[PDB]
RNA sequence: UGGCACCUCGAUGUCGGCUCGUCGCAUCCUGGGGCUGAAGAAGGUCCCAAGGGUUGGGCUGUUCGCCCAUUAAAGCGGCA
RNA sequence: CAAGUCUGGGCUAAGUGGUAAAGGAUGUGGCGCGGCGAAGACAGCCAGGAGGUUGGCUUAGAAGCAGCCAUCCUUUAAAGAGUGCGUAAUAGCUCACUGGUCGAGUGGCGCCGCGCCGAAAAUGAUCGGGGCUUAAGCCCAGCGCCGAAGCUGCGGGUCUG
RNA sequence: CUGACUGGGGCCUGUAGAGCACUGAUAGGGCUAGGGGGCCCACCAGCCUACCAAACCCUGUCAAACUCCGAAGGGUCCCA
């Protein structure tokens, strides 16, 4: 949220990548415009404002745009942003990955598994106004044996549900004892 | 944080404080002192106290700053007597007598050790239980008395040794 | 202990001092002192 | 140790260590991971050696997230043998891994922990290997 | 003042006028009991005036911009922080450096406690019968 | 012990022993010191230190190795 | 040994330069984040450093301290079913938490350049040598110069067209 | 004037890279042909499996003898 813009004319930009100014470009229909941020602003913001947020751009023409994430490409042997595809949001229902989580006792605590699949809780597409920031999945008793999610108990509030599928969704694993 | 020569000397019995280009010449009332001092740093001789400024910051400037102020402190206090520095024995039948001035003192050896001390070193038996070193400079009284350590070596199993103050934390017994 | 290549600080009141050259940890009881070399 | 089962020959090549990672990097699974930084070979007994130093570190909870996959047979010939005669025996099967690819990921355990568990069996493997965290870096959009 | 605003106004709201602005501690005579001479005034005048104290000079420069200052005692020398209320103050007083002071090394009480919208004295706070 | 085959096939004599030494320390002792599960002696380990010593024999061609009597010790290696 | 003890900005105190790794360390110099702070901050020196509570057969013994439950509350101007010892367990010493007379800065980090240890072999040692510390090393620059049998200045011969 | 080489046009490949749709191995999760079996019941009239496990689907991988893909280049032919 509140992060500047410029503009690139098709540079260098690998040398230009070098005092934290990796580029960019952004898209709703058309328009793909090559732009370039800051890598301390847009690392800090992405600290915590994560995929579900809108991260808004302010440009030079005076216009604020509702943008998101498509991909960060990792450097690979660096951890470190090479370019990031932004992804402007109009008046459609566009999609959204929003990273739930789960709240309450796991599996009767002391018999407790992990619960390690987040997997980014894999689509909901919505309208632009109906965007949430969280939505709660809790995890009241669901011990080790039986009582998993399956994604029956998958109904969000309002705009929209899993589109396809109801399969990938965390579950209760084993602990490792000795 | 403060850098020890913020905060300033004052000296009652105002002992004197010289130039000496290089050096610091300090006289009381008892005796004279030596205080060397780099020459790029500059401590100034006013009234009353004794200035110490340095030019700038790095690894010498920021130590040695707190090193000329220090040891002008301890030659505030020295040339006026301010130094005590007991050394108390233990031991079953240790003692010290003194003959003059070189100590001879029984440490269970099978000879009395004779100690000869330096030109300005007081030996202050009030005890034979309990010694004292006095003199005027705390680096020659200091000295001496790690000198007084050399011959016996403290907290081996049991007493008969020597703390500077007393504390025994020696360690457990071996049966 | 005595001279090791690696200095851990067992015992968490170590000092670590650097004095001539190589690097000392001394504590209150001396068998955990180390010297790295 | 473990081996792979089946295969469709016995022996392979070695060729080389370069490209950057070829995939691994996102971690995915746990909440922390330890990402390798130097071309190397990843035995089984470096994969055992490893494992086992989870396990027996931290108890009762906590499932612990491998990685890696031995499909490269190290082929040695035997002592004192002369050279040519066709290839040497094989003894245990290592893994290639690259830079910046996440080995090791530990589950359900806490910051001062898995810093320690990772920090312990990162000595275990001959490649400079820096711990990371679950940060906002996923390839979701 | 930066996260220490709702514990000072936990003594900077309903200190309009306070009581025992004494010594705390101070080494000789301090509580040493636990149950009756640590809280004083708690085994008769209950605990509506045994401080809550965080200041000296800190709450107490909100407390001199507030309202008036309530006295002034310990600013230069050593004698902790002491604060209260109301409850008994003019009342048990002598109970309260009675158990505050009815023992310790000597008597401890008080240097320059407030009462009632105003200020106290030394004398009159130790040897006082208000 | 090996791998390689780079000078040596108009040849650079191969094991071991006797005499004669010299050098390195990653020290067997003697000289200092820290720790110890170091009460003292005798110990264990580690740091510095190569200045000097490192026996007389039986066995087998033996280097090595196994035993007798001692010493504080009967060190490991290089120098074709 | 022929040519700058050249002009600038930093860096290194190890002879690194001028011998190599895993690992380690208040070694320095530079960049960014967070808390605290002159409604007085860190290390300091003094403080009643606590009541249910030795919570419960815990196998002798479980008083915070071999290891278990599901992890508290309330008295307070700050305090747990306790930070390390020390006890068979006790007791006790220090406390995490905090009150001041002081004093204007104070800790955890993530990178980054040069460094230190790791680094012990056999005739006499050394980076070519002597020597070298705002350099006679290392990083970014700039203007010159030295520097071949290379190219041009000139002369002479040969071969091909 | 065709040559080495270069410029403008085509054609070809299956290497680097990348990928699992093909050939195999695979870290987990869900579903469970069935099997030591069944809590044990007039055997099918079940129940959870913290027992094993076929096949399938996802999150993740690896490959000289795997390619749904696929360059940089090289070769060849026409003109300069
Ligand atoms: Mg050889
Ligand atoms: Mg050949
Ligand atoms: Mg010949
Ligand atoms: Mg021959
Ligand atoms: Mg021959
Ligand atoms: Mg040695
Ligand atoms: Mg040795
Ligand atoms: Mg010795
Ligand atoms: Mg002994
Ligand atoms: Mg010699
Ligand atoms: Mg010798
Ligand atoms: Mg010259
Ligand atoms: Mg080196
Ligand atoms: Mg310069
Ligand atoms: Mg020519
Ligand atoms: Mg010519
Ligand atoms: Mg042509
Ligand atoms: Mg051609
Ligand atoms: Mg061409
Ligand atoms: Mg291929
Ligand atoms: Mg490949
Ligand atoms: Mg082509
Ligand atoms: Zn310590």
């Amino acid at each position: 949220y509140r992060l500047k813009a410029y503009y690139r004319e098709g540079e260098k930009p690998s040398a230009l990548r070098r005092a934290g100014k990796l580029p960019g470009v952004m898209y709703n229909r058309h328009l793909n415009r090559k732009v370039y941020v800051d890598l301390v602003e847009f690392d800090k913001v992405f600290r915590q404002a994560s995929i579900h947020h809108v991260i808004v751009l302010e440009l030079p023409d005076g216009q604020s745009l509702p943008t998101l994430v498509r991909q960060v490409n990792l450097d690979k042997r660096r951890r470190r942003p090479e370019h990031v595809d932004f992804f402007v949001l109009s008046d459609e229902p566009v999609e959204m990955y929003v990273p739930l989580r789960f709240v309450g006792t796991p599996a009767g605590v002391r018999a407790g598994g992990v619960l390690q699949e987040i997997h980014r809780d894999i689509l909901v597409k919505v309208s632009p106004r109906n965007i949430p920031e969280f939505i709660e999945v809790d995890v009241s008793g669901l011990e080790i044996g039986d009582s998993l999610h399956a994604s029956d108990l998958k109904l969000p509030p309002g705009v929209e549900l899993a589109v396809s599928p109801e399969e990938t969704i965390a579950a209760v694993v084993p602990p490792e004892d000795v | 944080m403060s850098r020890i020569g913020r905060l300033p000397i004052p000296v009652p019995k105002g002992v004197s404080v010289e130039v000496a280009p290089g050096r610091v010449k300090v006289k009381g009332p008892k005796g004279e002192l030596e205080v060397p001092v780099s020459p790029e740093m500059r401590v100034v001789v006013e009234e009353g106290v004794v200035r110490v400024e340095r030019p700038s910051d790095e690894r010498r400037h920021k130590s040695l700053h707190g090193l000329t102020r220090t040891l002008i402190a301890n030659a505030v206090k020295g040339v006026s007597e301010g130094y005590s520095k007991e050394l108390l024995i233990k031991g079953i039948g240790y003692r010290a007598r003194l003959v003059g001035r070189a100590l001879e003192l029984t440490v269970g050896f099978s000879h009395p050790v004779v100690v000869e001390p330096p030109e300005g070193i007081t030996f202050e038996v009030p005890e034979p239980t309990r010694v004292r070193v006095s003199g005027i400079d705390k680096q020659k009284v200091g000295q001496v008395a790690a000198n007084i350590r050399a011959i016996r070596k403290p907290s081996a199993y049991h007493e008969k040794g020597i703390y500077y103050a007393g504390e025994p934390v020696r360690l457990k017994p071996g049966k | 202990m005595k001279v090791r290549a690696s200095v851990k600080r067992i015992c968490d009141k170590c000092k670590v001092i650097r004095r001539h050259g190589r690097v000392y940890v001394i504590c209150e009881n001396p068998k955990h002192k180390q010297r790295q070399g | 140790m473990l081996m792979p089962r089946r295969m469709k020959y016995r022996k392979q090549q070695r060729g080389r260590l370069k490209g950057a990672t070829k995939g691994g990097d996102y971690v995915a699974f746990g909440d922390y991971g330890l990402v390798a930084l130097e071309p190397a070979w990843i035995t089984a007994q470096q994969i055992e050696a490893a494992r086992v130093a989870m396990v027996r570190h931290f108890r009762r909870g906590g499932k612990i997230f491998i990685r890696i996959f031995p499909d490269k047979p190290y082929t040695k010939k035997p002592l004192e043998v002369r050279m040519g005669k066709g290839k040497g025996n094989v003894e245990g099967y290592v893994a290639v891994v690259k830079p910046g690819r996440v080995m090791f990921e530990v589950a359900g355990v806490t910051e001062e922990q898995a810093m320690e568990a990772l920090r312990i069996a990162g000595h275990k493997l001959p490649i400079k290997t820096k711990i990371v965290r679950r940060d906002a870096y996923d390839e979701a959009q | 003042x930066x996260x220490x605003x709702x514990x000072x106004x936990x003594x900077x709201x309903x200190x309009x006028x306070x009581x025992x602005x004494x010594x705390x501690x101070x080494x000789x005579x301090x509580x040493x009991x636990x149950x009756x001479x640590x809280x004083x005034x708690x085994x008769x005048x209950x605990x509506x005036x045994x401080x809550x104290x965080x200041x000296x000079x800190x709450x107490x420069x909100x407390x001199x911009x507030x309202x008036x200052x309530x006295x002034x005692x310990x600013x230069x020398x050593x004698x902790x922080x002491l604060x209260x209320x109301x409850x008994x103050x003019x009342x048990x007083x002598x109970x309260x450096x009675x158990x505050x002071x009815x023992x310790x090394x000597x008597x401890x009480x008080x240097x320059x406690x407030x009462x009632x919208x105003x200020x106290x004295x030394x004398x009159x706070x130790x040897x006082x019968x208000x």
